[PDB]
């Protein structure tokens, strides 16, 4: 026959294969986020038709390595900060009683321990606020920190912020970004809408750990995402149309006051609070709350048997971060028990709850017992306004005949509040080598 | 014609498209084909797109192609590879399906395009000599 | 001829000269175109002037001078971007002062080359299949 | 089957008997402190690689690996015969001495290439 | 500081005087306290 293979440069072959994203921003800064090139204003976005891409999470790199990039991040931020060495000594601590409530009772302590200053000679007495959680006792008893028996930390610097800034993803040379842009994207299969881009789009990197707050909204109904739904083991991501706001405070009026520990370097204890004294909470609209919750059973019973009784639960047990809802407000990390939120079943057919907050000073929030960071006291009261679109809910499996089907709050793992987000998004690698039948020949000269 | 722009088709925008529509826009891919751990990581991804496309250009240079993106080589194809019309292929048919569909072959036919070339160039060396 | 020594012109030597006087001293531009802080530093500046030279190539590969220095193009050179002699911009403007002049037309010229270069091995292509 | 040579295999053989192995070598030019020592030296050999690229570049070998110019060879240099050179020495013991004198070759071959380029210029503009 | 005593403890004659229990002042988990805590060293990197 009269053919000859012909070779084309710059074909668009897509594989699969591990690539390093680039950091962006926007672009004073805070966070330490100036280690990577900004962002390019108007990033190109360019559909491409006729052409379906086999989007798969739970096996994708790119929230492998932006909780990588997270954990290095935070592990830089906190090299400039002053170690807290001297703080592991005995503390004469005792209970508190101004105005303190019946709640609120026992959880704050007033210990008094002695400390080092600039002058290495003499030592000085002082007295700070700590919580129950933030330390245990050694046998006006005294007492130690709870990170003192573990590796010491560092503390959060005050110029320093929390603040969870967007932060975007570009495919270095050679790389395209993949972006599904169906309205009922699943969470295995063949994307319709696919369209390449030049980096993600503002994604914040908030912690937390039964709640997804400030997420990306869904498009137009809640979506139910699992690697395995018949697995009770496999964590199901619930991604909310609308946001449920929810309203957390702490009405301690508290002090911080800075006291020198060493030559320049200074540790923020609590001083005095002012005022009554009330345990920190968080309002959730019930009206929001209940219609977000009916929604995702009428989700819910579209995957299982939707004559199914189906219930929640609060979580099983375990450790603290895990159990109890955890985040962050303002600089202050929050630990809200989520029993009034899980406390309802569904059959097959104004007013707003509170929940109590504990607040805890030592945050690993990352299961890495090797290492800590002690959370300075933030000045006046605490309010923070955000608004939840997702949850992380866990099967209790055990029942048999598709009944009595409970769902508890969980996920641990910190990959699942990225996962969340960068559903989204997959790394290809484009292949310039390509091969085509012609009926041409190279002349000779 | 003086007060009109310039405007092409965008990255990987004839992906989905037949191969004859796809073949006009390989200049736009061709030309985008191009604290220390941070550094270390960026340099390192900058450098293996360098080996790649240095890769891809050295594969390109033993051939008879030094640096064009469509060129035409003296070997035959081999109708037993795809049996298929040329009509069909060029005008139903994407260049992903056409990967997947003979992405067994592909390197064995690089290595004949390779000592083919490599025989073909003494060709015109046992002539040259002449003069 | 045993002692004969050979010097050429030096490294951007050629700048304040005309246009064909400059145009013979394109080689040497040409060949002379190419503790863990200080490393890094100083392996992004290496990295990044390969970088910069792979796009110069590339710039040049696309067109139809994969190679040669000196090369032409079948697109006419419209009198909108420069409307000067040939006897005296070649004798009488140096390659500064001409690069300033025309700097906002860089860009429509690579495109229409890029274009014109693609057309051109497309009809190639189609000259070949007779 | 099919065997040629292999990597360097040449080095003792003469001019003629290593003028056609010479493709396999053109293909063969391409705990943090290990990985940025690793680094490094990729980036030398690929900026050795562009090197020798861009010096084949300047003159008329920009993508063959055989070619030959129109500069006069100065019997100064060599003061040997063609069949004694090519077929009783190697490439190292003629690389020995060529050493000294390669600068000036170098730098002729770019002149001369440059010239080539204007006089095709000129011929394309006279048509 | 280190104190140092011989050990006669089921020792081998041809090192008598190699091993030396040692006992010393060292600090814990807590700043506030020491501990009084011993153990075996070598004569070749103990000097007196
Ligand atoms: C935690 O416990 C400490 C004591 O271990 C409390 O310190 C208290 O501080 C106040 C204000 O400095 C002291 O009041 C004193 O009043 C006299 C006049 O009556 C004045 O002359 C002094 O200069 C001083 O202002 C108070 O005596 C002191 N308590 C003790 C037992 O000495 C601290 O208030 C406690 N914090 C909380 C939140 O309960
Ligand atoms: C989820 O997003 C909301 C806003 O969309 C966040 O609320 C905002 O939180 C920041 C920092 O906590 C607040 O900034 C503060 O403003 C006061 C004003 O005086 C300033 O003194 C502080 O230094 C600090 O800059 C901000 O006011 C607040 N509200 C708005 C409307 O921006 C919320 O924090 C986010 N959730 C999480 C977990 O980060
Ligand atoms: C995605 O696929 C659709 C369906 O083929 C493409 O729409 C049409 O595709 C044809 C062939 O590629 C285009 O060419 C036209 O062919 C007809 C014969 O079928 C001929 O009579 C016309 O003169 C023309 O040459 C056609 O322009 C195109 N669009 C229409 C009909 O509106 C579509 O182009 C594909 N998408 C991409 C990005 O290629
Ligand atoms: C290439 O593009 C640049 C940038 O647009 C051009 O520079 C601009 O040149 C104009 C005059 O040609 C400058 O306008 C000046 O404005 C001042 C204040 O009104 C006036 O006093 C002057 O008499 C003159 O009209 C302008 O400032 C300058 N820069 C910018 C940013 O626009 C350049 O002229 C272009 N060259 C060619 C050959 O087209
Ligand atoms: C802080 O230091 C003071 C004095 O140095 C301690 O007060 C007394 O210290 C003497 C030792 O000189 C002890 O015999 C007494 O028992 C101490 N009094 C009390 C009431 O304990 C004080 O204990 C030190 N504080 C801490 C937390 O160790
Ligand atoms: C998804 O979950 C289902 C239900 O648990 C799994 O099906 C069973 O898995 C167990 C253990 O893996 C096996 O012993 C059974 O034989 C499986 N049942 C059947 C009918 O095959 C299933 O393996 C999970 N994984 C996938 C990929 O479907
Ligand atoms: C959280 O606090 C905000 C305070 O702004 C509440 O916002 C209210 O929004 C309604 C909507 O029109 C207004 O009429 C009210 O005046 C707002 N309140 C105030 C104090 O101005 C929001 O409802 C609160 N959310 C929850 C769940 O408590
Ligand atoms: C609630 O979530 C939304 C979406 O994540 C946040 O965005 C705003 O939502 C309101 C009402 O839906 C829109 O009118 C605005 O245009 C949205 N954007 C901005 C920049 O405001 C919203 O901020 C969240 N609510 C709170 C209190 O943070
Ligand atoms: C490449 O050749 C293989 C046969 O060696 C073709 O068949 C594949 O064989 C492997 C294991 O040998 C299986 O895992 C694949 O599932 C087979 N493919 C199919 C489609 O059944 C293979 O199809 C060939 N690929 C081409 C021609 O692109
Ligand atoms: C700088 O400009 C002078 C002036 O043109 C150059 O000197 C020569 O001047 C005579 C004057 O009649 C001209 O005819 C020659 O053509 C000029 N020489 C050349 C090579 O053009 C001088 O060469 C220029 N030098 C540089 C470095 O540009
Ligand atoms: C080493 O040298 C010997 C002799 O110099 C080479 O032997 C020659 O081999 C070729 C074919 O390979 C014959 O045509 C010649 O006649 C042989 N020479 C003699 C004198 O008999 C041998 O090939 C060389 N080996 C290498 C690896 O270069
Ligand atoms: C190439 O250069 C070297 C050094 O410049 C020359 O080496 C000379 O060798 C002779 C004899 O071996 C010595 O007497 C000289 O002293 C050496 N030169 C120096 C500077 O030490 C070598 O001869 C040169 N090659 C040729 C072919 O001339
Ligand atoms: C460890 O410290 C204790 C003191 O807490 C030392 O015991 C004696 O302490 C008194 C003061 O109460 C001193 O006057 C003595 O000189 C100390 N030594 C003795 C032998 O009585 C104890 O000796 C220290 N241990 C070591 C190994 O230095
Ligand atoms: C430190 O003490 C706490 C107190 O109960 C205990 O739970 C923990 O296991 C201890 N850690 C180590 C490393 O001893
Ligand atoms: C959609 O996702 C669910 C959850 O993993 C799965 O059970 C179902 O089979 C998926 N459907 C399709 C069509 O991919
Ligand atoms: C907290 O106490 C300070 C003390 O001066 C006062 O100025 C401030 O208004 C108080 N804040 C609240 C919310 O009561
Ligand atoms: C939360 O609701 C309670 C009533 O249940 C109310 O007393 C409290 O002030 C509310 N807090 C906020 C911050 O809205
Ligand atoms: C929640 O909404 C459903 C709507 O079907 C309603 O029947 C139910 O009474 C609501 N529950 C509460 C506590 O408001
Ligand atoms: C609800 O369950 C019944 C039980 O047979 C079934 O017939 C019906 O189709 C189900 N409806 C939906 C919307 O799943
Ligand atoms: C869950 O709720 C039950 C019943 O209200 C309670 O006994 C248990 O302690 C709760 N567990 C957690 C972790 O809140
Ligand atoms: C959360 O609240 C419920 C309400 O009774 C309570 O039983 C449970 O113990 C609380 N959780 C924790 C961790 O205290
Ligand atoms: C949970 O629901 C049951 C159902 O009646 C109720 O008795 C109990 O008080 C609820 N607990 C909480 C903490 O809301
Ligand atoms: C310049 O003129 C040529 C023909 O003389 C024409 O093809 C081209 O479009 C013109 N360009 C502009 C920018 O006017
Ligand atoms: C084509 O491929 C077949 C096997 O698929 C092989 O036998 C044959 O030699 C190849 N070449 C030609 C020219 O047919
Ligand atoms: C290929 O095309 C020819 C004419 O162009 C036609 O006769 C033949 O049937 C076609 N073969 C197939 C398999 O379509
Ligand atoms: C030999 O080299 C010299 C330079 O050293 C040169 O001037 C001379 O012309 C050359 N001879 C020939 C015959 O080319
Ligand atoms: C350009 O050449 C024309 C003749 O072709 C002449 O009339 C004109 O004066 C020249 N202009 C300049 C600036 O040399
Ligand atoms: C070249 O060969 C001839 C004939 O064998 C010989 O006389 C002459 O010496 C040779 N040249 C050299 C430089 O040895
Ligand atoms: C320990 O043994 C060594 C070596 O025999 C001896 O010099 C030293 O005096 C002994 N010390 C005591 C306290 O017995």
């Amino acid at each position: 026959e009269n053919l000859w293979v012909t070779v084309y440069y710059g074909v668009p072959v897509w594989k699969d294969a591990e690539t390093t994203l680039f950091c962006a921003s926007d672009a004073h800064n805070v966070w330490a986020t100036h280690a990577c090139v900004p962002t390019d204003p108007n990033p190109q976005e360019i559909h491409l038709e006729n052409v379906t891409e086999e989007f798969n999470m739970w096996k994708n790199n790119m929230v492998e390595q932006m909780h990588t990039d997270i954990i290095s991040l935070w592990d830089q931020s906190l090299k400039p900060c002053v170690k807290l060495t001297p703080l592991c000594v005995t503390l004469q601590c005792t209970n508190v009683t101004n105005n303190i409530t019946d709640d609120m009772r026992g959880e704050l302590k007033n210990c008094s321990f002695n400390m080092t200053t600039e002058l290495r000679d003499k030592k000085q007495k002082v007295y700070s606020l700590f919580y129950r959680l933030d330390v245990v006792q050694i046998n006006n008893k005294e007492y130690r920190l709870i990170n003192c028996n573990t590796s010491a930390c560092t503390q959060a610097c005050p110029k320093v912020s929390f603040e969870p800034i967007p932060i975007h993803y570009c495919a270095p040379a050679g790389f395209a970004i993949l972006k599904c842009k169906d309205k009922k994207f699943n969470g295995t299969g063949p994307c319709p809408s696919v369209s390449t881009v030049q980096c993600t789009h503002g994604i914040k990197p908030v912690v937390s750990t039964q709640l997804l707050l400030n997420g990306s909204l869904a498009e137009e109904e809640v979506m139910i995402r699992s690697e395995n739904i018949t697995n009770n083991a496999k964590n199901i991501l619930v991604q909310f149309n609308t946001p449920v706001q929810i309203n957390c405070t702490r009405p301690n009026n508290n002090t911080r006051k800075s006291i020198r520990i060493g030559p320049g370097q200074a540790f923020y204890a609590t001083g005095d609070i002012i005022g009554d004294i009330r345990q920190a909470h968080c309002n959730v609209s019930k009206a929001t709350w209940n219609e977000t919750l009916g929604k995702v059973v009428k989700q819910l019973r579209k995957h299982f048997g939707n004559n199914t009784i189906i219930r929640f639960a609060n979580s099983s047990g375990g450790d603290l971060e895990v159990t109890t809802h955890s985040f962050n407000c303002g600089g202050e990390f929050f630990y809200c028990n989520t029993s009034g939120l899980f406390n309802s079943t569904w059959i097959s057919n104004n007013d707003s709850i509170t929940l109590p907050c504990r607040i805890k000073q030592i945050i690993n929030m990352w299961q890495r017992i090797g290492q800590c960071m002690y959370a300075p006291p933030i000045q006046g009261v605490i309010r923070c306004v955000s608004n939840i679109t997702g949850l992380i809910l866990t099967r209790d499996g055990g029942s048999t005949n598709s009944t009595t089907e409970t769902f508890r709050p969980g996920g641990g793992d910190m990959r699942d509040n990225w996962r969340s987000e960068l559903y989204k998004y997959k790394v290809v690698k484009i292949e310039p080598l390509g091969v085509a039948p012609t009926r041409c020949k190279r002349r000779v000269v | 014609a003086v007060g009109i722009g310039a405007v092409f088709l965008g990255f990987l925008g004839a992906a989905g498209s037949t191969m004859g529509a796809a073949s006009m826009t390989l200049t736009v891919q061709a030309r985008n084909l191009l604290l220390t751990v941070w550094g270390i990581k960026q340099l390192q991804a900058r450098v293996l797109a360098v080996e790649r496309y240095l890769r891809d250009q050295q594969l390109l240079g033993i051939w008879g192609c030094s640096g064009k993106l469509i060129c035409c080589t003296n070997v035959p194809w081999n109708s037993s590879w795809s049996n298929r019309n040329l009509s069909e292929i060029w005008d139903n048919m994407t260049w992903l399906q056409w990967d997947k569909e003979i992405s067994n072959y592909t390197q064995i036919i690089y290595g004949l395009l390779e000592e083919s070339q490599n025989q073909q160039e003494k060709n015109e060396q046992d002539l040259l000599a002449l003069d």
